[PDB]
RNA sequence: ACAGGAUCAAAUCUUCCUUGAGCGACUCGACAGGCAAAAAAAAAAAAAAA
RNA sequence: GGACUCCUUAACUUAAACUGAGGAGUCAAGUAGGUACAAACCGUACAAGGAUUAAUUAUGUCCAA
RNA sequence: AUUAACAUAACAACAU
RNA sequence: GAGUCUAGCUUCAGUUGUUAUCUGAUUGGUAUUGCAUGCCCUGAGUACGUAAGGAAAAGGAAAGGUUAACCGCUAUUUAAACAAAAAA
RNA sequence: ACACAGUCGGUACGAAGUCGAAACAAGGUAGUUGAUGG
RNA sequence: UCCCUUGUUAUUGAACAAGAUUCAGUUAGGAACGAUAGUUCACCGUCAGAUGUAAUACGUGAGCUGGGUGUCUGGAGACAGUUUGUUCCCUAUCUAC
RNA sequence: UUUUUUUUUUUUUUUUUUUUUUUUUUUU
RNA sequence: UUUUUUUUUUUUUU
RNA sequence: UUUUUUUUUUUUUUU
């Protein structure tokens, strides 16, 4: 809540107050102090559904691969995805999960809201949000997810919000062509729109018309690729892109239709949760497999006339 | 353009209203809020008006004296 | 629509509550609207009468006596056959 | 913030709202609106007589105008008609009675005749009034360079508040043109004090306007000569004195306590110019969580039947008459007169 | 109360047929102080809506 | 103009007069305690009843008794040996048999 | 009220190669409060508030639970049920000789 | 809510019935926050104590 | 030195609301009714005026009525 | 001193 | 009475198209494909045909083009140049 | 107000009582009930 | 049923490949330039995007213009953006002995 | 350090994403 | 009459 | 075979 110029020598001398980086390891053992004693394998079925997962934005990076081919990927991280109830037919009428994410001061939460967290027995969050699965996925309650339920080389479907950009015009939103720079053009139809309807015939303008006003700040989706994972920090790379600004609440889930028929069919994926075995070590770091076919290979191609 | 007709006085009464509204949250209602705060601060004293302007105070008066308890003035001296 | 004029024929029509499917075939003429349904025009057959609602007032008496057909489209053995306008 | 009016404001809007605000919607807002208004009150349990305000001037005018009416001839007249205004005329029909300031002038005496005489009455403290009592008082102010639209604005901003807040939400402008209505105010104000009023009860009732004249001037175009003007408008105000009964239900019950004396006092316990009695004290009246918590125990108590009306008025107006008779007690023996003369002069 | 209720089996019959006749209760014209300005009608439940006929 | 006819429009009308077609309503204040009402009377207003009849020697209407007799039919089950006595002592005074007695043997 | 909006929406459902079931539905297709668009007679008004006075006339005429609980029943969409209702159902009920606290009633 | 009720009566840990669907779910009852200063692409960041 | 319709008929592409003739109605200068929506068609015991009444007409009789 | 157009205010209303 | 998350309804085009009988202790019982420009590869020099000549079922990939998103890399433009020591 | 901002028409007090309801009949006593084998 | 993409498999003087006429949908994805200015048509050269039609007042001139076979600062409709609220401007004063 | 295409990524979902509105309240 | 049914068919004549 | 027509303002075809 400072000034302007101090804010910007803060971002600057920010640098200069950095903690060391922390130690990875190359190996993990859980017990049963992290472990849901109500979790346990289920087989799946041909009308069987997951959950899905909330992540924030950090930022982009570039990282290479086993052929040494570099690829841009951003990184998320998951803020302790925390279940805190669940919806069924018989009590609610459909089957679903309530999960909640990020973290809240205390002295602004509202009485009301900490009689729930005081429930949950878990610390205030900043955001909730809800899933549709199979009644055969519910997890229970106070389970806590973890970057494991998705294995690296598979399709994800990630949604978010755009970015904005304030007013804009209908040249700058669209893209609108609009008239020549010269021979003898008005000043306004520089960058004028044109024809906006028709004649007479048709004294109303269609709905859904292109024009000018505020841009940005829509839902969008996109699909990416899980490239490598973290489970020390709990961090999951995507290949590709995805909206919304670096922090905002993004929600990751499967594939759907073409995507899962074509790409995730056959890789073996824990349908509930992953459930890790008391008295077993497991691996920290996951990475994508490489590819069969060289791909810094360049045949011939016959060029003929005919 | 030009005006196809005439307004009749009920849009203008509307209009009123509404600009009334309108400014009154916005001008009036925050010029009030700022002009309050100086009170607790002592009086503003300019230099130029030094001419004719009474001495500098910093003490306020009581413009409700019947909910003014303690003693208002003082016995003169022997 | 963006046409100024139209026919009253069209018109009518255009007025019609079905599919396109039948709106077509209505158009064309495979099919006709009466009664507040949609059924196959009649079937005019060489040499056989015709159905004594498509005639003139006094030509029932003369097409009464025409023969008729009193059998299935499968055991009809006309010459030829075609839509009655 | 710095130079730049904060840009998550609300604006309100009174012919819509995101929530629906159609007519059939009003009308149900408008009807719980006006039931809990309606319950906010306290009336006393127990009373002795209702005493109704009356304008005898008003009266005596009708009265005389009936007769006229449906006689036909003046009162007293026998042989004579009743003769209209005519064009060209100078004489007024109507000369007899009284004018809109005689009237005035007659009321204001009235009242306070009726306030001298209720010291007599024994029973005057389980009376009931109502509303509408209270002394009267016009002003008028002309030659005022602002139109309909200028003038609205403000007036209807002064209306329905207290003399000094008026004063402090002109003021708060930081006009140049607001000047003339802010003279006129502060004549008004001396003038009410000058006439022995309390200037602490005065509320503003109303307003009028009326229009002048204009002022007419060339103004020379590429192909035209348009005419550019001026407004001129006079602005009458009407002042009231809230009596102590009406004062009492007003500030006491409904809580409706100006601003002013509310920062004043805020001020006083800010400044430590007041001891840890006052506090307390001023506790129903300090600040608007005070207030309504002081009134849900005061309907808790009534419902209870532990709160006495008629006691607390009569508290209220001997605190404040005690507190109004020291200040003027304290004052003359400021000055160092004779115990003769403060005797003779309270 | 004043209110009245008329329960209908629609089972196999017309849709235009039923509908006609429910027009009438609604309106309330089949009593004396049928008023056109106000709705002097009766309640009306229709049951076994998927078995009409066209 | 249109598809119908205009003329057969029916409008609604009064076929007569009267001064009772322009009086408001209001609601009027509502009784507190009904259960003062004879009708609807209770344990103390039975009691209250018998003991006006053991005092007075007045010769009631054929209503009281009827109404007095069925509201005890009524209520045989709620009433205490001590006030049983009571309702059938007035009866017996007054000399009369309404088939209370039978009634209230199946509870006594 | 000047104008009253209620539309019959096509809602989702799957009802092809439906079975009977003699069951009841989750609940009623009309749930949208009814407004009417024109004032009442002095008949409806009389019908619509007599009410206040019926339910006490009744509650003290009971002379059972049964009769309470199936009188207070019938009054059930009544709104803007005052406290003192409560108390009168509540000392005759213990006057009647107590109830089923388990009813639904 | 194991809150109420029946029975020659229940594994630890209620055999069975009622609560219309325990008010759509949780929670609160001094609950909740419009405007001002300051900050401010959406959004987030201040415990109280002049 | 006339606009629509009925019978006859000249011209035209047996075309056009055109151009022009013979003899009846209506409008022009006609109300309200019917024909779904804008003079010309049907009917009229066809509009001095007022009211809470009875009738075979074009024509209608499942709902809007 | 003076009509209308025009400008402002007060009172009056409940089957809503 | 109030806070959160939600049921129903609404949504570019458009439809009503799904389950008799029922492995006897013998590794078990339909399953996310609506959709579609051109050129190249496997199938294939195979089907076909004297010869010349020369297909489909399925998948895989390199250009061009449209929409949307973003600043990890490259290109253009452009800004900033300030508080580690409690001996300071 | 949907209206070229109009015209016609427009609400039927009591029981909101009750120590009534007796000179119909019956009566599971409710100030209850009157026709009808599809 | 509109130039290409669909109807495995019988309309064919259809061996394969490449082709011609006709019909059908729950209406799915696409179709690049230049020279001469003879108001547009036969034809000409390149990428081969692979024989590429009409209506809407020339569709569109209070949005722009050109060598001929005028001006206008947007009052109401429509369309594209945006809207705290029951209260937090003012006012809202029973019953009657 | 910011913006942008001249760079990079997707071309999937439509009972999906999303949303301003809890409705047994028939005369506020 | 049988989910047989992109322009392909069977059974029975209702 | 008939009642049901341009009923072509909407619903409906209940025979």
């Amino acid at each position: 809540y400072d000034s302007r110029w101090v804010k910007r020598l803060d971002r600057l001398r920010e640098s200069k107050f950095y903690d060391p980086a922390p130690i990875i390891k190359e190996e993990e053992i859980l017990e049963a102090d992290k472990i849901h004693p109500l979790l346990k394998k289920v087989t799946p079925s041909w009308n069987s559904r997951r959950t899905g997962l909330l992540a924030y934005k950090i930022g982009m990076m570039s990282l290479w691969d086993g052929w040494g081919e570099r690829h841009a990927v951003t990184v998320c991280q998951v803020d302790r995805c925390v279940v805190m109830d669940q919806r069924t037919l018989d009590k609610d009428g459909y089957e679903a999960c309530v999960m909640g994410i990020g973290y809240k001061p205390i002295h602004k939460v509202t009485k009301p809201m900490l009689g729930v967290y005081i429930r949950s027995q878990i610390e205030p969050k900043s955001r909730i949000a809800e899933f549709k699965c199979s009644s055969d996925c519910l997890l229970p309650v106070g389970h806590e997810m973890s970057v494991r339920h998705f294995t690296p080389g598979q399709q994800v479907f990630v949604s978010g919000w755009s970015k904005d950009k304030g007013y804009l015009g209908v040249k700058k939103r669209w893209g609108f062509a609009g008239q020549n720079a010269s021979h003898g053009v008005e000043a306004k139809a520089h960058s004028s729109p044109g024809s906006i309807g028709q004649s007479k015939t048709v004294n109303v303008v269609w709905r859904f018309k292109k024009m000018a006003g505020h841009a940005g700040g829509d839902p969008r989706v996109v699909n990416c690729k899980v490239f490598r994972i973290e489970a020390q920090r709990n961090l999951i790379f995507l290949k590709g892109c995805v909206p919304g600004y670096k922090g905002s609440l993004i929600k990751i889930s499967d594939a759907r239709g073409k995507t899962h028929h074509r790409h995730n069919r056959h890789i073996p994926l824990h349908f509930p949760t992953f459930v890790p075995e008391p008295g077993v070590s497991y691996p920290v770091t996951l990475e994508c497999p490489d590819a069969e076919q060289d791909p810094f290979l360049y045949p011939e191609i016959a060029i003929a006339d005919k | 353009a030009v005006p196809k007709g005439k307004r009749s006085k009920h849009k203008c009464k509307q209009r009123q209203l509404i600009y009334f509204f309108d400014q009154f949250d916005g001008v009036f209602k925050r010029r009030r809020e700022s002009f309050y705060r100086s009170f607790y601060n002592p009086p503003y004293f300019s230099k130029q008006t030094e001419q004719t302007s009474l001495p500098p105070s910093v003490l306020r008066p009581f413009r409700f004296p019947g909910f003014w308890p303690g003693r208002f003035a003082f016995k003169m001296a022997s | 629509g963006h046409k100024h004029s139209e026919s009253v024929l069209q018109q009518f029509y255009n007025r019609l509550p079905v599919r396109k499917r039948f709106l077509k075939a209505i158009r064309k003429g495979t099919l006709i609207w009466d009664k507040g349904q949609v059924k196959i025009p009649p079937i005019a057959m060489q040499g056989y009468g015709l159905p004594n609602k498509l005639v003139l007032p006094h030509q029932k008496e003369f097409n009464n006596k025409l023969p008729k057909f009193k059998g299935k489209i499968n055991q009809l053995k006309a010459t030829r056959i075609w839509f009655q306008d | 913030s710095s130079g730049l009016p904060n840009t998550k404001r609300r604006i309100r809007d009174p012919f819509w709202r995101r929530s629906g605000w159609w007519r059939w919607r009003q009308q149900e807002v408008k009807a719980m609106n006006r039931s809990r208004a309606f319950r906010r009150h306290l009336f006393p349990r127990f009373t002795t007589e209702t005493v109704s305000f009356v304008d005898a001037a008003e009266a005596e005018a009708k009265r005389f105008k009936e007769i006229v009416a449906e006689t036909g001839r003046y009162p007293g007249q026998t042989v004579n008609f009743f003769v209209p205004k005519v064009e060209g005329a100078k004489l007024d029909p109507f000369a007899a009675l009284p004018s809109r300031q005689k009237r005035l002038k007659l009321r204001r005496k009235a009242v306070r005749e009726a306030e001298e005489a209720e010291k007599a009455r024994e029973d005057a403290d389980f009376v009931w009034r109502g509303k509408g009592g209270g002394r009267v008082w016009e002003e008028r102010k002309a030659n005022i360079p602002l139109g309909k639209k200028k003038l609205l604005l403000y007036c209807t901003i002064i209306k329905g508040l207290q003399i000094t807040d008026a004063i402090d939400w002109l003021s708060s402008l930081c006009l140049h043109r607001v000047n003339y209505l802010l003279n006129l105010l502060n004549a008004s104000r001396k003038k009410i004090h000058e006439q022995g009023g309390d200037i602490s009860r005065v509320y503003v009732e109303s307003y009028m306007l009326n229009i002048q004249g204009q002022i007419k001037r060339p103004q020379f175009r590429l192909r035209m000569v348009n005419l550019i003007k001026t407004w001129k408008f006079a602005v009458v105000l009407r002042f009231r004195e809230y009596p102590m009964d009406e004062y009492f239900h007003k500030l006491f019950i409904l809580k409706h306590v100006p601003r002013s004396l509310t920062t004043d006092m805020r001020l006083a316990l800010a400044g430590q110019r007041v001891g840890l009695h006052a506090v307390r004290d001023w506790y129903p009246f300090l600040d608007s969580k005070t207030r309504f918590f002081h009134r849900k125990r005061l309907k808790w108590l009534d419902r209870t039947r532990q709160f006495d009306y008629c006691l607390a008025r009569r508290v209220f107006k001997s605190k404040y008459e005690e507190n109004c008779r020291r200040r003027k007690i304290q004052v003359l023996q400021a000055r160092g007169a004779s115990d003769a003369v403060i005797e003779e002069a309270n | 109360s004043g209110n009245h209720w008329h329960v209908l089996d629609g089972k196999g019959r017309s849709v235009g047929g039923l509908a006609a006749q429910v027009v009438r209760l609604l309106q309330g014209k089949h009593r004396v102080d049928f008023t056109p300005r106000t709705a002097a009608g009766d309640s009306v439940i229709v049951v076994n809506a998927i078995h009409l006929k066209m | 103009g249109g598809p119908g006819r205009a003329l057969c429009t029916p409008t609604f009308h009064g076929l007569s007069d009267g001064p009772y077609r322009r009086l408001k309503f209001s609601l009027k204040p509502i009784r507190h305690d009904y259960r003062d009402v004879l009708v609807s009377a209770d344990l103390r207003k039975l009691a209250e009843t018998a003991q006006e009849l053991l005092r007075g020697k007045e010769t009631k209407r054929r209503a009281f008794w009827e109404i007095f007799s069925k509201r005890v039919k009524a209520s045989a089950h709620m009433l205490s040996p001590s006030l049983m006595a009571l309702i059938a002592k007035s009866f017996d005074v007054h000399d009369r048999d309404t088939g209370i007695y039978v009634a209230l043997a199946t509870v006594l | 009220f000047f104008y009253y909006r209620f539309h019959k929406r096509i809602g989702k459902g799957n009802f092809n190669r439906y079975l009977e079931f003699y069951q009841k539905p989750r609940g009623i297709e009309n749930t949208l409060r009814l407004r009417y668009n024109y004032t009442p007679t002095f008949t409806a008004k009389k019908r619509s508030e007599m009410w206040k006075v019926n339910l006490v006339k009744k509650i003290a005429h009971a002379t059972d639970a049964k009769q309470v609980l199936d009188v207070w029943t019938y009054y059930r969409h009544r709104r803007t049920k005052r406290p003192y209702h409560y108390l009168l159902a509540l000392q005759r009920l213990v006057e009647v000789g107590g109830c089923d606290p388990t009813d639904f009633r």
